[PDB]
């Protein structure tokens, strides 16, 4: 009955080189109940991604992994799109190669 | 620290609908292994890591039939405690289940737990002991009694104590050369500026293996922590971990601070600035 | 390995 907000993480698995292949990662953690939308997003478009298997951690919060490979330019625009009970309206967390 | 198999199951209602969902993965440390899903046609336990792939097909028969019957009784468990609450039976649900057992220098049980929770709290658990549980509430303290009677915690203590830590013991030879290789941060401290009195100083540490790290600021040989920013570790995508810390100082007071990473995998711990 | 199933709840 208590409904937990989803907390995102946008970034990639190494250091952003324009040119160079990479790989996106949209992590979102400590929500409740488990059912949740992750999208990850090019210039607001749907990416092909996978998921990584429903797990929680000690505090019994859910989290999951959303990600795909990736070549990061200096025009294409990325951002991770979550919808979960707990949310207004979908949460869009753009991706910073600083945080 | 010591090494450990657990699993974590999660079973969600469906009404209806008008059934259940259930969701298992194991892990040896911090490295998934294993995984079922009944969200999948025929659903079967399936392998998550290249070491594991290695068991024969009797192993993952036993697998799948085990965690299916498992579903089963979460299934059931979800009405029971729908009734329990006497809650609508429109509504979905969540029951948890956690548990594991942490290897000893000995190789026996150093401690095994199993805890559960119903809608994302606490509801049951199996106390330190392996002998008594602990309830959390009126409705917990009928599950506990049908548990007492039944015998419940002699049998997870005997799994705990056998099953749970040979099976570990045999993963981790398996797997050996990488669950038993610590894999260091690469670390590196980057700058942003924001206006004239505040620039941000970000600590990293990338791909490291296990998950566990510290990573914090000094000022001159104090301890920075309470304006310090830190984010929660997350998963690099390829078995590895990510983590970094940051904190806001004067623009020309970069030298003045040092940022101190701790990690297994490391020689020495090491102490990074901004160049 | 896994648990056998628990007791019920």
């Amino acid at each position: 009955f208590v409904a937990r907000p989803p907390k995102v993480q946008v970034y990639s698995r190494h250091p952003a080189e324009n040119g160079k292949p990479n790989y996106l990662n949209c992590y979102v953690s400590g929500f409740h109940p488990p059912q949740i939308e992750i999208d990850l997003l090019k210039n607001g478009e749907k990416m092909n991604a996978e998921q990584s298997d429903l797990s929680f951690s000690k505090d019994w919060s859910f989290y999951l992994l959303v990600h795909t490979e990736f070549t990061p330019n200096a025009v294409d625009q990325y951002s991770c799109r979550v919808k979960h009970v707990t949310l207004d309206k979908p949460k869009i967390v753009k991706w910073d190669r600083d945080h | 620290g010591p090494h450990s198999l657990s699993y974590f199951y999660t079973a969600v209602s469906r009404p209806d609908r008008g059934d259940s969902r259930f969701i298992a993965v194991g892990y040896v440390d911090d490295t998934q292994f294993v995984r079922f899903d009944n969200y999948a046609p025929n659903p079967r336990m399936e392998p998550r890591v290249p070491w594991i792939q290695q068991e024969g097909q009797e192993y993952w028969d036993r697998e799948t039939r085990n965690v299916k019957e498992t579903a089963q009784t979460y299934g059931v468990g979800l009405n029971t405690l729908r009734g329990y609450y006497n809650q609508s039976e429109a509504g979905s649900h969540t029951l948890q289940s956690m548990y594991g057992c942490y290897l000893g220098p000995d190789g026996l049980l150093l401690h095994g737990y199993r805890q559960d929770a119903y809608d994302g709290a606490d509801y049951i658990a199996l106390n330190e002991d392996l002998r008594s549980w602990t309830a959390a509430d009126m409705a917990a303290q009928i599950t506990k009694r049908k548990w007492e009677a039944a015998d419940e915690a002699e049998r997870r203590r005997s799994y705990l104590q056998g099953l749970c830590v040979e099976s570990l013991r045999r993963y981790l030879e398996m797997g050996k050369d990488t669950l038993q290789r610590a894999e260091p941060p690469k670390t590196h401290v980057t700058r942003h500026p924001s206006s004239d009195l505040g620039v941000t100083l970000r600590c990293w540490a990338l791909g490291f293996y296990p998950k566990e790290i510290s990573l914090t600021w000094q000022r001159e040989g104090q301890d920075q922590s309470q304006d310090m920013e830190l984010v929660e570790t997350r998963p690099s995508g390829d078995g590895t971990f990510q983590k970094w810390a940051a904190l806001v100082v004067p623009p020309g007071e970069e030298q003045s601070y040092t940022c101190h990473v701790q990690h297994e995998g490391l020689q020495e711990p090491l102490t990074l600035r901004w160049d | 390995a896994t648990a056998a199933a628990t007791e019920a709840y």
